[PDB]
């Protein structure tokens, strides 16, 4: 017509009828994902070993180099390099740069900025459809995890070394090396996540049971339950009241939603603001405000000191604190 | 029924019993309610006033300085190990007093808590027959019996103690939880790999689900306040499973279309977790536990080159192992020089 | 390598892949 | 009757919850103030966990034998 | 008055309030 | 159209293909132990019992040929310290190929009550279709499981007629398979004491016969009818189900 | 009737000593790993007890279904005939 | 329409021949309960014993007790 | 006897273990071939020490 | 050996889902 | 002899061959790290 | 009914928050104290 | 033993085994 070339590009990505919407948020979001997939698998399968502690010991991450799924592994960035942007170019030769660290500090860059914008599309389309705009909050209690234990936990720490690998093993020692530095056990964020996930399954065990426990008759015995339910059809599907009536008799009757709109919000404000706190958690923890610490405080008369669980945790992070790192450590506290 | 049948002093029971109220008593009332009532009065009464200085040596309780998250009902010690510690049997004998001293308030708790579980369950199901609907609350509140008969009973029934039981308290199950780490690598069974991903996943689809159907919601009130329009007997559906259908089809690439398989698979998600982190603890009972991986242990002897974040970890349980099992477990009288145990530098 | 290694899992691959597929087919020709 | 309001209102509910409860709280003071809790349960005051026979932390290693060994721990 | 929702509240509130004497004694016991 | 795990609720209906099916997988079970066996025989390292033992070699389902009575090969071998004079037909081949045939009899079986599903044993009189009298059936199953019961202590262990178990020192260091003699006191609930296991044989035994001919005899009530459901055919199985576990239990522990 | 004194030979059975007695094997018949493993009586109970752990899933499933039977399918239209 | 008849069938076609028939009221309801809360009695006898929780005098519960 | 010597071994204790780790026994640390008898540990002064 | 195993079962896991994408069945309304 | 009239049809739609295949081939992933060892 | 419910909550809920006060109050000092 | 013996048998085996199931189950539902 008498449009444009760019009016002809914009009623393309905002073109709701495409079968993976881009958005303008896609347009950014889909090539740093790609990037960031398609080094993640190559430097998960061919890496050479990485420095990761500067003490030129480089550890193995690759399936190539003698490792199974679990302890396969993206190797952190070096210590020597820190919080320096290292990218590809500033490395002399490419060998120069995977041994330092290289893939880890590409990958977590690409990443992070890709799973802010995919918060971003994801408000994007609710405004496409119609729909209120709040799946994009919901998708932030993540974002916030996961941009606290690549990006703000190693400013904190001022190295990249500290953050957490791209490995299933290497999840693991980074949780055990935290607990040993700074007590996440013993915080009281991690204790809210901790019941942000607890509480965040039974209220998804109990609400899926009670809908299934309330199917109405709609099919034989031969045939399957789900074949009662037909695709955006109008009435309900299930008796509400009877859910209601049944969980009110179980523990008393103030003790239950009769309003499923009050329902549904209770089902997505409880893990998300549980996982809120988990998130700031180790971002408080990533500016050394530890946790409780509650060692020799048990004394009686006579200047004697009695042992509590809370001195049994102790010698479990004496034990890891003398053992991570186990060639770094020229001096006798662990400032780094 | 249909044929005059007599009444008899059972049949004039069960309508006192399945009578209307404001808490339900029914049949299983009499197996919950003596057994759920002491199960948790038994814990506040051990974390207040009793210690464990004679069991493990350590200070439990309100009145001796411990707060909240310090408080525990300890396990009985390592010389019993499989008693059930009555309070008029051999290791008590009557005495009461005597009888908290040496742990056996612990097993009073985990005892009155197992009938508590079973009683509860059958709560679910009377109540609803009596409303006529499916079971299938009761069916996943088998789960939360399957992880508390496997760790709390199983394990130390399979262990050499119930001093290797978890404790009724906070920081003591922190312990317990320090306890698998580096004595079993409970963190490399698949098994508990599968539980994260059943708690984690079903932490998903609480949040997914409650805030698709709050964002597709139908204009149905014209105060903004949108909890205020839900007459609960209307017959039409309060969200769009169109609109939502159509939302993660084009974010996510594949959505639900289906509300009744919707809700079920929020129900098999945690069920399965937790049932298939049950039978991890199986193994871990006779310490039949996923160690080692036999083929970098040994690239590992012969090369100091070579390491991994496996062999990383390997050093970490060391750690754990060879510090706290002094204090840990007092029975076995051991004393370590500064010497064996291992360490970095500085 | 463990020698029934591979072949435990080759097994436990396409055994139950070729179960499903069976049920499927016989499903989508009606 | 009583449907949860018109307890929490009526001035017949705290002429009776004014005078129980304090009387239940007093005698919960009583119960440890007096030292009478260290004895009815066992726990050691804070001048009683070591006594001059032992000078580190119990232990009992004989399983039919506890009754009479920890009366020795105790001290008594 | 003897009701099954009495007791229920009544089995929970007065051990309570005794043990709630309690701890608050227990922060007055010096060293 | 069925889900794919209702699939096999195609043979709660009618009584016929109920034991074509039970068949089937008593064909399979007993088959699978004839394979295990001379699968194992033909891995097993009879040279050295004092110190690469029957236990060490990592061995399964040998012990339990071993424990009712069966020390003898076709090989010539035993455990114990000698060869054999003669094997005789129960040997641990011949064992092994005991269950096979059984296999192979009852895979026919199966294939016989698959076909003539449809006989007038099960269609009851006075409806004319499919039942089943559930509790008289039970009667006849837990009359004979007793006799089984009764004839294995009073034979099988006590050596009247058959060899024994396998009885040991405390420490190992010796013991084979003799006859032993029912203990009636409180030591025949030591666990240890294998006089417990000939005398529960023989007293568990007569118990289910008189409950055997209890539960022929005796119509079960209308009130307990309706409370346990009597009439389906799955109430037996959530209880049956119910029972093994509780015997998986004792087993393992 | 043996002696040694040597620094090498000594913590070579030392650390054996630990194991309970010390013994002669032969790690080339069976290509041994040096690793222990399990005795059957350890593989009977691991087995006889996540099947029995099992099975107590299953007692509840069809002891739910027989009770529950008639509203297998689905519960009916009305059942609106408790609210209080 | 007729099953099928053999000449095992009906042989055994009076045992499988009375389904439905019970005993009006209670029967030996309360008879089944005596036995039934001596078995759990029963089992608490070797429990107790096999937890050593209850000591007799002619038991001791180890391995020297199976050697005679 | 050498049969009383090997049943008080370590490596015969079932709790001693591993889930992935198939097969026999024999398989873990090889045939047992013969007892290579009792360590008795010395002090320099003679005086007997306990593992 | 396991190098190339590990390899096809994690491309396998992303064929099945580029598979569960495109190829979906198509849900029809009403 | 007569024709059974309990026979029954089974079905396994496409949603339901993925969630089947998605199933063994990720804890295929899992335990073959494990059967190696 | 008599009394008004909302000056009920508020000296239940001051009664509440001064007894929880207490509780921190005690953890500084006496037992536990860490001194 | 050829430790690819028993797996390009096991596989010749299953896969056109599991070929012709198919086309006749399918079949056999008409
Ligand atoms: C119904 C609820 C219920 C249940 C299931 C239990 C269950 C249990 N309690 Mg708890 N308890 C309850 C109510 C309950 N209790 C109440 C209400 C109180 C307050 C008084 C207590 C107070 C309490 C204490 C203080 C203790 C227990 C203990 C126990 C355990 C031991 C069981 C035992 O030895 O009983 C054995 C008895 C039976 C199983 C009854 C069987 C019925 C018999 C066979 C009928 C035959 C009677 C006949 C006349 C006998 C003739 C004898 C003649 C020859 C002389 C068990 C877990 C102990 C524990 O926890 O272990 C550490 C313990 O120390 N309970
Ligand atoms: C004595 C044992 C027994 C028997 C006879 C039954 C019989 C039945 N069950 Mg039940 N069930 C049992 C144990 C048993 N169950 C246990 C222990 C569990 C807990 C896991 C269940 C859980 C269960 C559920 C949740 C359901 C049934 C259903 C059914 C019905 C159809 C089964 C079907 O279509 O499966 C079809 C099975 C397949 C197509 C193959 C399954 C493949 C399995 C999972 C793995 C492969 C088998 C394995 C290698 C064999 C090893 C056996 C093991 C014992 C060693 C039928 C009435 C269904 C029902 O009642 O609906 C009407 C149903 O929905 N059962
Ligand atoms: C002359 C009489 C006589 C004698 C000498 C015996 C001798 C014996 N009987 Mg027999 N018995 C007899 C008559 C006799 N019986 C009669 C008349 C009956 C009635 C038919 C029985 C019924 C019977 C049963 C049902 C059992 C015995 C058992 C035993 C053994 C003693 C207990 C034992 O070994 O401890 C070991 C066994 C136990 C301590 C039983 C433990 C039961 C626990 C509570 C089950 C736990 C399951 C539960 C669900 C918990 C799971 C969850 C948990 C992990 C958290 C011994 C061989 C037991 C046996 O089989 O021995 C192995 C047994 O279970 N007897
Ligand atoms: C013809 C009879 C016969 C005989 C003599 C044998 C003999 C043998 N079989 Mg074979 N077997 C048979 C039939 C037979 N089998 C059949 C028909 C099957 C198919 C199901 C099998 C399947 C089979 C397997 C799978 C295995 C054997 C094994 C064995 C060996 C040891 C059996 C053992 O210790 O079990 C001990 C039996 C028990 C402990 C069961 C006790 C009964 C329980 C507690 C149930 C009680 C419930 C009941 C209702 C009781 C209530 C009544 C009471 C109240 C009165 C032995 C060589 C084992 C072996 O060594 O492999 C070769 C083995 O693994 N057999
Ligand atoms: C730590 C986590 C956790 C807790 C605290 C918890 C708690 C609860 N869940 C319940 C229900 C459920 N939860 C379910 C699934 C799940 N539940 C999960 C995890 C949990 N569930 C998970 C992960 C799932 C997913 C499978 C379902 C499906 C239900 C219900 O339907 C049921 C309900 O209706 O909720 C309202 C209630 C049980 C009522 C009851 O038996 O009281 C009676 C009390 C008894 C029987 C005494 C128990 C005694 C215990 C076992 C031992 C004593 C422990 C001390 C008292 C406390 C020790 C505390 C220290 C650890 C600090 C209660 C609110
Ligand atoms: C106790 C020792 C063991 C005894 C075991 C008895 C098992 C069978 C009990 C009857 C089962 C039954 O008929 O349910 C049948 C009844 C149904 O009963 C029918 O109900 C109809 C309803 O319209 C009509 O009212 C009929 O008149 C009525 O007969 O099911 C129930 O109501 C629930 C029963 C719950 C189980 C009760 C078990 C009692 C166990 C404790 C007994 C002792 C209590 C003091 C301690
Ligand atoms: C059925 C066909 C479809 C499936 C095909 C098979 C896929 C699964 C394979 C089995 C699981 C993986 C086991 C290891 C594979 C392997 O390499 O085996 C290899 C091993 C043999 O291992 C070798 O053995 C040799 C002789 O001993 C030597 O010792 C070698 O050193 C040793 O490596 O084979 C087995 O042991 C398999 C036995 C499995 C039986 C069950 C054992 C566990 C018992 C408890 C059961 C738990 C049930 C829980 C239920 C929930
Ligand atoms: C029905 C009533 C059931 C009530 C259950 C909850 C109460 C648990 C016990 C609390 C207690 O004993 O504190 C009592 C303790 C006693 O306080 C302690 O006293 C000691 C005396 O030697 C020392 O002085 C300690 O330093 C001091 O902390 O208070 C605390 O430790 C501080 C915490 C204060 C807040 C307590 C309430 C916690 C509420 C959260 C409960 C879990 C919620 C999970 C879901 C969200
Ligand atoms: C990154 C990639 C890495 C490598 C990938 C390896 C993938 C391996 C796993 C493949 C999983 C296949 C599961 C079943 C797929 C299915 O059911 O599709 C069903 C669709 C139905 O689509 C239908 O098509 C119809 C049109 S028409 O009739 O077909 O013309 C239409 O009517 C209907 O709406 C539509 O639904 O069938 C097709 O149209 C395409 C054929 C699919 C069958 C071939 C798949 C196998 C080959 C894959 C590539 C080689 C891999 C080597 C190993 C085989
Ligand atoms: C052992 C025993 C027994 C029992 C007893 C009992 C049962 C008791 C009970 C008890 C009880 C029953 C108790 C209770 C308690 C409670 C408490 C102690 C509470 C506390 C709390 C707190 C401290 C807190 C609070 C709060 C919260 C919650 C939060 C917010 C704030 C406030 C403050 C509000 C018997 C007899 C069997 C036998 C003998 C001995
Ligand atoms: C997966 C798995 C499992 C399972 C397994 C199984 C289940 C197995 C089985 C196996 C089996 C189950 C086997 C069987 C076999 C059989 C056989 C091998 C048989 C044969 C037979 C025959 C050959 C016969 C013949 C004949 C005939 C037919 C006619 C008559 C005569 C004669 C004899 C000739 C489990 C989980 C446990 C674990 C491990 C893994
Ligand atoms: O980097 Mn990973 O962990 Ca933060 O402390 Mn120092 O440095 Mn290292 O050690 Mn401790
Ligand atoms: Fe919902």
């Amino acid at each position: 017509e008498n449009s444009s070339l760019w009016a002809r590009f914009c009623e393309w990505i905002t073109s709701t009828e495409n079968r993976l919407y881009i958005g303008w948020f896609g347009v950014i979001m889909i090539p740093c994902l790609l990037t960031a997939t398609s080094v993640f698998i190559i430097a998960f399968i061919a890496a050479p070993p990485v420095d990761i502690d500067g003490i030129r010991e480089p550890v193995s991450g690759s399936l190539l180099y003698g490792n199974n799924i679990i302890t396969g592994a993206v190797i952190p960035t070096s210590n020597a390099i820190g919080l320096h942007f290292y990218p590809i170019w500033e490395a002399a030769s490419l060998d120069e740069w995977l041994y330092n660290g290289g893939p880890y500090q590409l990958i977590v860059c690409h990443f992070l900025l890709g799973v802010y914008c995919y918060m971003g599309r994801e408000w994007e389309l609710s405004f496409r459809l119609g729909m209120r705009p709040w799946i994009a909050v919901a998708y932030s209690a993540p974002v916030a995890a996961a941009s606290a234990v690549f990006l703000v936990y190693p400013i904190g720490q001022g190295s990249f070394s500290d953050g957490m690998p791209l490995g299933i093993s290497g999840t693991f020692n980074f949780m055990i090396v935290f607990q040993a530095e700074h007590n996440i056990l013993m915080h009281p964020f991690h204790m809210l996540g901790v019941a942000g996930v607890f509480g965040g399954s039974l209220f998804s065990a109990m609400h899926g049971s009670l809908v299934t426990s309330s199917l109405i008759r709609e099919t034989t015995e031969n045939e399957s339950a789900n074949e009662g339910y037909r695709f955006g059809q109008e009435e309900e599907t299930y008796n509400i009241v009877a859910a209601h009536g049944y969980f009110g008799r179980l523990i008393f009757q103030y003790a239950s939603f009769n309003n499923s709109r009050s329902l549904h919000f209770f089902l997505a404000a409880w893990p998300v603001i549980g996982i809120w706190f988990t998130a700031l958690g180790l971002s408080t923890m990533a500016f050394n405000l530890n946790g409780f610490n509650f060692n020799q405080s048990v004394v009686d008369s006579q200047g004697r000191v009695l042992n509590t669980w809370a001195d049994i945790i102790n010698r479990a992070n004496l034990g890891m604190e003398v053992m991570h790192e186990r060639n770094a450590h020229n001096f006798p506290l662990d400032l780094a | 029924g249909t044929y005059q049948e007599k009444r008899t002093w059972f049949d004039d029971a069960d309508d006192w019993l399945r009578q209307d109220r404001f808490v339900f008593v029914g049949w299983s009332g009499l197996l919950l309610f003596p057994c759920a009532y002491f199960a948790l009065g038994g814990w506040l009464t051990g974390t207040t006033f009793v210690t464990s200085w004679y069991t493990h040596g350590l200070a439990t309780s309100y009145l001796e300085g411990c707060n909240f998250l310090t408080a525990a009902v300890s396990t009985p010690a390592n010389s019993m190990a499989h008693s059930l510690l009555f309070v008029w049997g051999p290791e008590a004998q009557g005495d009461f007093t005597r009888w908290c001293q040496l742990g056996g308030l612990w097993a009073f708790v985990a005892l009155h808590g197992a009938f508590g579980l079973i009683g509860f369950m059958l709560r679910q199901f009377e109540i609803a027959r009596s409303v006529n609907l499916r079971p299938y609350n009761a069916i996943a509140f088998s789960a939360p019996i399957a992880v508390f008969v496997s760790v709390f009973l199983i394990y130390p029934l399979g262990q050499s103690g119930w001093f290797f039981a978890p404790s009724f308290g906070v920081a003591a199950i922190f312990r317990f939880i320090l306890f698998f780490q580096g004595f079993h690598n409970w963190t490399l069974n698949p098994f508990h790999m599968m539980g994260v991903a059943g708690v984690l996943g079903a932490a998903l689809l609480c949040a997914i689900h409650g805030a698709t159907v709050e964002n597709t919601l139908f204009e149905d009130g014209d105060g903004a306040n949108t909890f205020r329009a839900f007459n609960p007997t209307q017959a039409e559906e309060t969200y769009s499973m169109v609109t939502a259908n159509r939302f993660w089809s084009q974010i996510f690439g594949v959505a639900f279309s289906n509300k009744r398989w919707l809700h079920f698979f929020m129900l098999l998600v945690p069920v399965t977790g937790l049932w298939m982190s049950a039978i991890g603890v199986v193994g871990l009972a006779l310490n039949l536990r996923a160690y080692d991986f036999v083929s970098q242990e040994i690239r590992a002897a012969e090369d100091p080159e070579f390491e991994t974040f496996y062999t990383k970890n390997i050093l970490l349980n060391e750690g754990i192992r060879a510090w706290m099992a002094a204090q840990d477990q007092p029975h076995e009288r051991l004393v370590f020089p500064e010497e064996v145990l291992p360490r970095g530098n500085a | 390598v463990n020698i029934y290694g591979l072949t435990a899992t080759a097994l436990f691959i396409i055994i139950p892949t070729s179960f499903l597929l069976i049920l499927y087919v016989k499903t989508a020709s009606t | 009757e009583r449907p949860f309001s018109d307890i929490l209102t009526s001035i017949r509910y705290w002429v009776i919850h004014s005078i129980t409860v304090p009387a239940l709280f007093i005698a919960g003071w009583l119960f440890v103030s007096t030292g009478l809790a260290y004895d009815v349960f066992g726990t050691p005051r804070p001048n009683e966990y070591f006594t001059e026979d032992r000078q580190e932390a119990p232990l009992i290693t004989d399983r039919f034998n506890a009754l009479e060994q920890v009366k020795k721990l105790s001290g008594n | 008055i003897f009701t099954v929702r009495w007791l229920a509240i009544h089995g929970i509130a007065v051990p309570t309030i005794f043990f709630l004497g309690a701890i608050t004694a227990m922060q007055f016991i010096q060293r | 159209g069925l889900p794919w795990y209702r699939v096999h609720t195609v043979v709660i209906n009618d009584p016929g293909r109920l034991i074509s099916v039970h068949l089937m997988h008593t064909a399979l079970v007993s088959g699978w132990a004839g394979s295990m066996a001379l699968f194992e025989i033909s891995v097993f390292d009879p040279s050295d019992p004092v110190l690469n033992p029957m236990w060490r070699q990592g061995m399964f389902v040998l012990p339990f040929m071993t424990r009712l009575g069966i020390t003898q090969s076709w090989g010539g071998w035993t455990i114990s310290g000698e060869t054999a004079t003669n094997p005789g037909i129960w040997s641990y081949e011949g064992v092994a190929a005991a269950h096979i045939i059984l296999s192979g009899a009852l895979f026919l079986a199966s294939v016989w009550h698959w076909t003539y599903w449809d006989l007038e044993l099960f269609r009851d009189p006075r409806t004319g279709k499919t039942a089943l009298d559930l509790p008289k059936i039970f009667g006849i199953h837990l009359f004979l499981s007793g006799l089984l019961c009764f004839g294995f202590g009073a034979f099988h262990v006590t050596g009247v007629f058959g060899p024994g178990i396998w009885v040991s020192d405390p420490y190992g260091l010796t013991g084979r398979v003799q006859p032993v003699a029912p203990s009636w006191g409180a030591d025949g609930f030591d666990p240890y004491n294998p006089g417990g296991i000939a005398s529960h044989h023989i007293a568990a035994g007569i118990l289910g016969v008189l409950a055997g001919l209890f539960h022929l005899c005796v119509r079960p009530s209308i009130r307990l009818y309706f409370g346990l459901s009597m009439g389906s055919i799955e109430t037996v199985l959530s209880s049956s189900i119910a029972a093994v576990f509780w015997a998986a239990f004792v087993v393992a522990g | 009737g043996l002696t040694f004194t040597d620094p090498a030979t000594v913590k070579k059975y030392a650390r054996k000593a630990q194991l309970g007695e010390i013994f002669e094997f032969d790690r080339s018949t069976l290509q041994s790993d040096g690793v222990f493993r399990s005795s059957p009586r350890g593989w009977f109970t691991f087995g006889h007890v996540c099947f029995a752990l099992l099975f107590f899933f299953g007692h509840i499933w069809h002891g739910a279904r027989t009770i529950f039977r008639d509203v297998f399918a689905g519960i009916d239209d009305d059942i609106n005939d408790q609210v209080e | 329409e007729p099953g099928l008849v053999t000449p095992l069938g009906t042989l055994l076609r009076p045992l499988n021949s009375e389904a439905g028939k019970v005993l009006p009221g209670w029967g030996t309801t309360v008879l089944m309960a005596v036995f039934i809360l001596l078995f759990a009695a029963f089992l608490l006898i070797i429990l107790e014993i096999y937890n050593s929780s209850l000591i007799l005098d002619d038991v001791s519960m180890s391995w020297e007790t199976l050697a005679k | 006897p050498e049969k009383l010597a090997f049943y008080d071994y370590i490596g015969n204790n079932p709790a001693k273990g591993g889930l992935f780790r198939t097969g026999a026994m024999n398989s873990g640390d090889g045939i047992a071939v013969g007892w290579l008898g009792h360590a008795s540990f010395k002090d320099q002064e003679g005086r007997e020490l306990f593992v | 050996m396991e190098a190339l195993v590990y390899t096809f079962l994690l491309v396998g896991t992303l064929g099945i889902i580029f598979f569960s994408i495109f190829f979906r069945d198509p849900p029809r309304m009403i | 002899a007569r024709p059974n009239p309990n026979k029954q049809v089974v079905e396994l739609n496409r949603t339901s061959l993925y969630w089947g295949l998605l199933l063994i081939f990720v804890l295929a992933v899992l335990f073959s790290s494990y059967i190696f060892n | 009914g008599r009394i008004p419910l909302w000056l009920v909550g508020t000296v239940v809920g001051t009664l509440a928050i001064g007894l929880l006060a207490v509780f921190f109050y005690g953890s500084y000092v006496g037992l536990g104290s860490s001194l």
